């Protein structure tokens, strides 16, 4: 077995493990949630996870669209930015290449104070 | 006891020439304390 | 308290070992009798 | 008795004294030597007295024939039973075994005719799953040439001989002044009598005398060896196992002549030795050769005591055992466990077992006080914690003594539980505790515990009545006792269960004259005794064990930054000798505490108190007591079979109490060693799991070493604590392991299940244990055993082929080699001369009329949907593979229906009305049990069984099922939980066996017509199969490769046509597993099914690469609730049907109508641990679950012969290929004049919107509903229009035009019903007229919506355009409603008050009924809705549409079902804006 | 509602474990969160003394203190405020805390 074939199979296996993690996380966060329509820090959260469940990636253009739809409420825009920072913390740095472009950018940013 | 030690040598995953040589040495050992020294030596090789 | 411990030890010995009741009318039969039984 | 037959298989022990008694009456010399010579004296004494009877004669004549033949052979020597085993394991004769040889050669001819088509069928069903490249070439040759492999075995020629001798001996037992004459053969001379078989080999002059039990044993052993050698030779996985088992058989059979009966000790050592050679593979520490030292010393002792002791022999035996038991594969180590019984069974004498029990039960003991009191303290703590957990923080009633510690007193006051450390450290505080009564005694609730049939000993004055007069010097007293428990129990005129308890409490059990306890020998043991006692003490034992099992035993049932994980090791111990070790002093305190809990004085220590003053004896009929004259039992000395004064416990009889007493000592050793202990209990095996936490950063080898070290320390502490109470753990026998423990399924090795695949193949034997020889029960047994071997790991296709060959052989044996005299020439010669008829009968499945009981779907999944549908699919596969002709299918559809009532339909819901497929034995058991239970004068069975019960059951079944829609499955659930189901359950637990069948024959419960009918069912089922497969009727409508469900409905309508008379049958049809799933494997390549078919309904399975597969209230109240909910769900919910449900639930519990309305609501482990499953592409839950099981079976089949999943990930796609609201009543309920209030049946005491979570299609639907509903309601009422513009941009058009049609029809239904047009076009014309009455401002919002160009482009004088749009949507809605294309239909309702929701629901349902009536019915026939209540107009419209549907041929395709109205407590604005915000916040 | 909490703790533990097995990068981000979820699995209550003790153990490594504070803030933000005291005493106080800048 050459290194190229093993690398391809390793990438496929990483994709399968990431999909299983996304499914379990979606079930956990739905269980937490179920017990105007301005969404909050977890109601934002599952939507991104739902995009990860339907196999479409997180993108800077999606973040710009999500900022433009939530634009009148500044607290809610802060909530969605914090929620994507939560997802940046949850996903290991190797698999941020698989998730898309938002989370490698948001891994660099960090909170100034607790 | 000799049969049990020989069964440990047979059921081990050691090399076949090494198993034959250890069985030859086990046939060479006669004393009771020398069997105990052989068993601690045999347990060292399997753990290694 | 020390006398009560001595009574507790001798109570356990005399009832676990048969024939040592000293006639208390069957020391294992000191239980209250009403488990909705009433055959009589 | 003209219906019983002599036994087919072995069910009794082997006794030397029986053979010696037959040979001493026959006066033939023998080489047997008895340990007790008394039978070698008493018989001689009888022969000195001139004693003779009917049975001493006809052994004298047989002995004369044997001596006349032995005068011909001069140097003759008799060989005993063990010493001759290999000769009787290798014996053959060509002339003696001709007929069975011709039969089995004919079987090979038939299987050779059909083998290749069987292979093609199995190759096709493997190709549909997607394993075509992985099927081996050798499997084809093993399928085709399987009979040649069976005839090539070494055990075939022994098997024909022993099957001949067994069948000829069974014919003699049924038939019995001809004298048996020797039959001269090629190599042997054979005499077969009723009790003796004489075999003289001509070349060796070795003479064997056998009884019936030895012939049964040899036949079973040789047939099992033939089947298991065939199964190992065919399958390629078991090759090295085949070689090692062959060498094992040769070695032990060589050891049989020299030793004899001591060889069975070496045979018994194979069960320790496999675990010892498995312990040699432990990675941990020097415990690799721990148990093997004990095993080798035991085998050395066996060789040393017998005199066959030398240095050379022992070393060669150890080398042989090393060759047999050393292997590298883990899963083949447990297969040696299956060959434990393959060498035979030893011969037994009563004196040896009597001495063995006598040594243990007379041993003095010294027991400490402190360990006993600490165990009692832990025992009290467990009871306290159980009661505190179940009653919510409350201490059970007790008083602590004055010397109790303040911790226990403050815990009693504050309701805080006790840990084990508090109980051990304060054991002095529990020295004089007294519990209170808190456990009730409900003996009137349970009757099942007496109905289990158990044997009874004789009275003490007539203990000699079991021994015959023949074998005793003195005449024994006659016996007036009763043998069985259930015969005394059912015929007892006055039986109060509390008087049984009072028989112990009052103390009359000690002084009774009739009490006796006896022993009897165990049946099949390689090495026991089971006990028998009188009626009252038996009932006391059963009540005591049930009372312990119900109430108290359920209580007993189950800084650091681097983090911790748990590692465990196992200790397996044997518990068989524990029961002899229990004494009164040990069990006394626990028994006092249970007496205080249950409120019974001196009850639970009954066993030791009675056994200390009684005399025990081992009772075998052929073994006589050594007494010259009759004496009472206490004068009898303490020798021979008698144990004079036992202090101990007989095995069983108090097992729950002893286990409950035993667990505290394990927890005490756990506290002293600082471990966590989990105990699993089995029959004579206890597994103790020792658990210690370990750092997770440690490597795997160090963790296991730490666990084994602390397990070692726990074992030393446990041995000391069990020795101090006196149970003698004996460290050499107990196995301490790191990985494996032994449980019921197999050996557990670190998450692996080592399974015993070849046990059930060895149990695949001709015939089954039935009182009448039945072919169908035998075929069912073959199918069950081969299926069980499939779940334990055997290959599926080879098992199916073995089943086909065994069914052909069983049919040929049943027609040609049988003892049944009802096999006339009318059916035997037509079946044997017509070969294709016999093969078509053997291959056809049994639910449709054949004699094959294994479906091809059953090879993969355990549960199949419908046996009829699966059988028809299997028949279509065999027709497509040319295994059977097409015309057979037509014969299956033209089969003559049987005669069965509604009750037989309700008992077996999937029955297809076949002619005489019921088993003889089960029906005879039902009649006998019902007869004895109806003539039982016991006061407990007062109103449970009535003489007119069958008419009531038939009336109830007819009331449930004779409706306009006939459902069998719901009626089975109602009738199972009713009084009829209770009667059938109580009749089912009574195993009447042969004795009560004979007793009922003497009583006359089975009439002579019943006997003559039940004697001929096998002849009639062969006749019915011949009439089925000979006949010729065909139908035009039936076509080859039509749907299986359609054919199953046609078959069920044809065969139930007398009862149903044209009514539909619902709830029975489930599609087959194999014909629905199509699967395919992928690595980086395109699935083809997905590439061309566009099938997106699949399940997804993933296997990673580089993983090592081989290496590491009351019951009656619940029944009443169940009857009420099944009757309410199945047959509609209204006021009339709830009265009937209340009547049916009133018979089981005391509830009213309002109260009832309130109260009613494997071998996959190799692969399946590594696989990953996702069903996200899957869109009927049974089909998906069986698809998951089928996919796991596919992944198991792919990796059966592969060691490692190699170099690539594997992906498996498993695709799936794809009306009554209420049923009224016709019959009137018969009920009963009074309600029986027995506690068995009757119970008197009543006693007890988030838009993110919604999926994307749901978001499309709710948005499309909200836009369409708000629009049409605004039109009715005529920034929101700009919101509508944005939403019409964002919605999907097809859902919008459907929902727009719905809302338009709902809002104009009343005006249409006032005008009454007929047909789609006229209703559309009137609705277009209504739109013409609307102005331009009425439709101005949709004009503004169409003004936007992008909305106009998606949806394809704007007011007329909107009218045309609403007309087009209405036409489309009507067109979908005519052909029922509104599968997802919902009229959303926005409500502010919860009370007006039924009013709105009635109005909109009235609108829907107006739409249906105006579409379907003739104009003018509809009743007017004006001036009527909404529920009244709904009722009159429903009645009018139902009447018009009954009058016209059309209307059945029309649906009278009302629309579905989902309600929500939200506005249109809230739901609509939330759907918009989520569909922009989610992906889209 | 304890049944709803407990089940989500099981599902979060399964999700964080499967993320942890594939990571090319002291108990850091996520690994400390697995430790906290495992403490929730063992019915241990989140107390102020436990967090102060964990600050004393990991005191020399400042970056790991930032990692554990961020992970506890993850667990504070993901859990709803009704069940938040049922988690423990740490999480309402950490819900009071917030970030100054992204």
């Amino acid at each position: 077995v050459s290194a190229n074939h093993a690398s391809q199979q390793l990438d496929q296996l990483k994709a399968v493990h990431l999909a299983s993690a996304v499914r379990d996380l979606e079930r956990a966060m739905t269980t937490l949630k179920l017990w105007a329509l301005g969404y909050s820090v977890i109601m934002f959260m599952i939507t991104a996870v739902k995009r990860l469940r339907e196999s479409k990636m997180l993108t800077l253009s999606w973040f710009n669209q999500a900022l433009m739809v939530i634009a009148p409420s500044q607290e809610e825009t802060m909530n969605l930015k914090t929620a994507m920072w939560i997802l940046a913390n949850l996903i290991p740095r190797d698999m941020l290449s698989l998730t898309g472009d938002l989370l490698p950018s948001l891994w660099g940013s960090g909170l100034l104070m607790l | 006891s000799r049969s049990v030690i020989r069964s440990i040598i047979k059921s081990s995953r050691l090399e076949e020439d090494r198993k034959r040589y250890l069985m030859t040495l086990l046939d060479d050992i006669k004393g009771a304390n020398d069997l105990a020294k052989f068993h601690q030596m045999l347990m060292k090789i399997i753990m290694k | 308290i020390s006398i009560s411990t001595l009574e507790g030890h001798l109570s356990s010995i005399m009832i676990a070992i048969p024939g040592l009741g000293k006639d208390p009318n069957d020391p294992t039969a000191d239980v209250e009798i009403n488990p909705d039984l009433k055959p009589i | 008795n003209q219906i019983l037959y002599p036994e087919v298989h072995l069910d009794s022990p082997i006794v030397t004294n029986k053979i010696v008694a037959i040979l001493e009456y026959a006066r033939v010399p023998h080489a047997y030597s008895l340990e007790d010579p008394t039978l070698c004296q008493n018989i001689k004494h009888r022969l000195k007295n001139g004693f003779s009877n009917q049975m001493i004669i006809n052994n004298v004549e047989v002995g004369n024939v044997i001596k006349s033949k032995l005068r011909s052979y001069p140097a003759h020597s008799h060989i005993p039973y063990p010493n001759c085993n290999q000769d009787l394991f290798n014996i053959e004769d060509k002339e003696s075994t001709r007929k069975i040889r011709e039969l089995l050669k004919k079987g090979n001819s038939l299987y050779s005719k059909v083998s290749d088509k069987v292979f093609q069928c199995l190759r096709d069903t493997n190709s549909r799953l997607g394993l075509g490249s992985e099927l081996r070439e050798d499997i084809k040759e093993k399928v085709i040439n399987l009979g040649v492999y069976m005839h090539s075995s070494q055990w075939f020629e022994p098997f024909l001989f022993w099957f001949t001798v067994k069948t000829e001996m069974r014919s003699v037992i049924k038939s019995q002044r001809h004298t048996p004459v020797f039959f001269t053969g090629s190599s042997v001379e054979l005499l077969i009598s009723r009790d003796l078989v004489a075999i003289i080999s001509k070349e060796s002059q070795h003479v064997y005398y056998l009884t019936f039990e030895l012939v049964l044993m040899y036949c079973d052993v040789i047939e099992g060896r033939l089947m298991t050698e065939t199964a190992m030779t065919i399958d390629a996985r078991y090759t090295e196992l085949l070689g090692r088992v062959r060498y094992m058989w040769k070695l032990i059979d060589g050891f049989f002549p020299a030793l004899g009966n001591p060889t069975y000790q070496i045979v018994a050592m194979l069960e320790p030795l496999s675990l010892a050679y498995l312990q040699l593979r432990d990675i941990t520490v020097e415990l690799r050769g721990a148990f093997l030292n004990h095993c080798f010393t035991e085998i050395h002792d066996v060789l040393d005591q017998n005199g066959f002791s030398d240095e050379g022999t022992y070393h060669e035996l150890i080398e042989a055992l090393d060759y047999i038991f050393i292997t590298d594969d883990i899963h083949l180590t447990g297969e040696i466990f299956s060959f434990f019984r393959s060498f035979g069974h030893p011969r037994l004498e009563a004196v040896t077992a009597a001495e063995n029990v006598r040594k243990y039960m007379n041993q003095p003991k010294v027991i400490v006080y402190e360990t006993l009191m600490k165990g009692h303290a832990i025992f009290c703590g467990i009871i306290i914690n159980g009661y505190r957990d179940r009653h919510g923080g409350s201490w059970p009633p007790l008083t602590l003594p004055l010397h109790a510690a303040d911790t226990i007193r403050n815990a009693q006051a504050s309701g805080d539980g006790l840990t084990h450390e508090q109980c051990v450290d304060n054991w002095k505080s529990f020295a004089g505790v007294k519990f209170g009564c808190f456990m009730p005694l409900s003996l009137d609730s349970d009757l099942t515990m007496y109905l289990k049939d158990k044997a009874l000993a004789a009275l003490q004055r007539e203990w000699d009545s079991v021994y015959p007069k023949e074998f005793l010097r003195y005449d024994p007293p006659k016996g007036t006792g009763s043998r069985r428990l259930v015969d005394v129990f059912l015929n007892d005129s006055s039986f109060d269960p509390y008087d049984v308890i009072m028989y112990v409490v009052s103390g009359a059990y000690l002084h009774d004259p009739e009490f006796n306890l006896s022993y009897s020998l165990k049946e099949k043991e390689i090495k026991r005794l089971f006990a028998k006692m009188t009626y009252k003490m038996r009932a006391c034992q059963v009540i005591a064990e049930n009372l312990i099992s119900n109430g108290i035993g359920k209580y007993f049932k189950d800084e650091n930054m681097e983090a911790y994980e748990t590692v465990s090791a196992f200790i397996t111990t044997d518990l068989k000798k524990y029961c002899l070790n229990w004494r009164y002093e040990t069990i006394s305190l626990f028994a006092q505490r249970l007496n205080e809990i249950y409120g019974l004085p001196s009850f639970f220590q009954w066993l030791h108190k009675r056994l200390e003053t009684s005399v025990l004896y081992v009772s075998d009929p052929h073994c006589p007591p050594d007494l010259d004259a009759h004496i009472p039992l206490y004068k009898v000395p303490n020798d021979q079979i008698f144990i004079k004064y036992p202090m101990g416990g007989i095995e069983g009889y108090c097992q729950k109490l002893w286990t409950i007493s035993t667990i505290p000592y394990l927890y005490l050793a756990a506290y002293e060693s600082g471990v966590r202990i989990a105990s699993l209990v089995q029959g004579d095996n206890q597994t103790i799991a020792v658990t210690k936490r370990v750092p997770s950063t440690w490597p795997y080898n160090l963790k296991k070493r730490e666990a084994a070290r602390v397990t070692r320390d726990y074992f030393v502490i446990l041995r000391q604590r069990l020795h101090d109470i006196g149970h003698h753990l004996k460290a050499n026998e107990t196995i301490v392991s790191s990985h494996f423990f032994v449980y019921s399924k197999g050996i557990y090795y670190d998450g692996l299940l080592v399974s015993q695949s070849l046990k059930s193949i060895a149990r695949c034997v001709f015939w089954s244990e039935t009182i009448v020889d039945e072919t169908r029960a035998a075929c069912s047994n073959i199918a069950t055993t081969m299926a069980k071997s499939i779940e334990r790991g055997y290959d599926r296709y080879l098992a199916y082929s073995l089943n086909v060959l065994k069914v052909i052989q069983q049919i040929l044996i049943s027609l040609g080699f049988t003892i049944n005299s009802t096999m006339t020439r009318d059916v035997v010669i037509p079946l044997l001369t017509n070969n294709d008829l016999l093969i078509r009968m053997a291959l056809l499945p049994a639910p449709i009329g054949g004699m094959n009981y294994l479906n091809m779907s059953r090879l993969f999944v355990r549960n199949i949907g419908d046996p009829v549908t699966s059988s028809i699919a299997d028949l279509k596969r065999m027709i497509l593979a040319s295994l059977m002709p097409e015309e057979t299918l037509h014969q299956v559809m033209t089969q003559q229906p049987g005669d069965s009532s509604f009750l037989d339909w309700a008992s077996d819901p999937y029955s297809a009305n076949l002619v005489c497929v019921q088993s003889i034995t089960r029906l005879l058991k039902n009649i006998t049990a019902r007869f004895v239970l109806i003539h039982s004068p016991n006061p407990m069975l007062k109103g449970l069984f009535h003489d007119d019960s069958k008419e009531e059951d038939e009336g109830l079944a007819a009331f449930l099922m004779d409706r306009h829609i006939i459902v069998p499955r719901a009626a089975h659930e109602i009738l199972d939980h009713s009084v009829t189901g209770a009667r059938e359950s109580i009749a089912g637990m009574l195993d009447t066996t042969k004795g009560l069948i004979r007793a009922s024959m003497r009583k006359g419960g089975l009439t002579s017509r019943v006997i003559t009918r039940l004697s001929n069912y096998d002849y009639e089922q062969f006749r019915a199969g011949m009439v089925l497969l000979t006949g010729r009727k065909r139908n035009v409508l039936i076509d080859k490769e039509s749907c299986s469900v359609q054919l199953a409905r046609a078959l069920r309508s044809h065969m139930w046509a007398r009862l149903a008379r044209g009514r539909p049958i619902y709830g029975l049809e489930v599609p087959d597993v194999l014909e629905s799933m199509r699967g395919h494997l992928i690595r980086r390549h395109e699935t083809c099914v997905i590439c061309e078919c566009g099938s997106v309904n699949y399940g997804w399975f993933f296997v990673p690469s580089g993983c090592q597969l081989d290496d590491i209230p009351s019951r009656s109240l619940r029944s009443a609730v169940r009857i009420a909910t099944v009757y309410s769900w199945a047959y509609g919910d209204d006021d009339s049907s709830w009265n009937e449900a209340w009547l049916l639930a009133r018979q089981r519990a005391n509830v009213s109508l309002e109260e009832l309305r309130v109260i009613t609501p494997t071998s996959l482990v190799r692969v399946a641990r590594y696989t990953t499953i996702s069903n996200d592409n899957l869109s009927t839950n049974f089909i998906y679950q069986q698809g998951m099981l089928l996919g796991l079976g596919v992944l198991e089949t792919l990796f059966r012969l592969e060691k490692d999943t190699g170099s690539s990930n594997t992906v498996l796609h498993l695709h799936v290929e794809t009306d009554h609201p209420r049923i009224p009543s016709s019959r009137k309920l018969e009920l009963r004049a009074e309600l029986c209030t027995n506690p068995l049946i009757y119970d008197n005491a009543p006693l007890i919107v988030e838009f993110v979570t919604w999926s994307t299609p749901q978001l499309y639907h709710i948005l499309a509903k909200s836009t369409a509903l708000s629009m049409i309601d605004l039109v009715t009422k005529f920034d929101d229009i700009n919101s509508f513009i944005t939403e019409f941009l964002l919605i999907e058009p097809r859902l919008f035009t459907i929902y727009l049609g719905q809302c338009a029809a709902i809002n104009w239904a009343f005006d249409v019903h006032y005008h009454r047009p007929s047909g789609k076009y006229q209703m559309g014309e009137l609705l277009s007229s209504f739109l013409s009455r609307m102005s331009k401002g009425v439709f101005k919002v949709l004009v503004n919506a169409l003004s936007h160009p992008k909305i106009y482009k998606k949806f394809w004088n704007l007011h007329t355009t909107v009218c045309n749009m609403v007309y087009t949507c209405y036409m489309t809605y009507l067109d979908l409603l005519l052909n029922e294309e509104l599968e997802e239909f919902t009229f959303l309702l926005c409500e502010s008050d919860e009370d007006v929701v039924p009013d709105r629901f009635d109005n909109i349902q009235a609108k829907h009924l107006c739409v249906l009536a105006d579409l379907y019915c003739q104009p003018g026939t509809c009743p007017p809705i004006q001036g009527l209540r909404p529920v009244e107009k709904c009722a009159v419209l429903t009645d009018h549409i139902k009447a018009e549907a009954m009058l016209s041929p059309a209307g059945s395709s029309w649906n009278i079902n009302p629309i579905i109205v989902d309600h929500y407590s939200c506005s249109l604005t809230y739901l609509r804006r939330g759907s918009i915000k989520q569909i922009r916040l989610r992906v889209d």
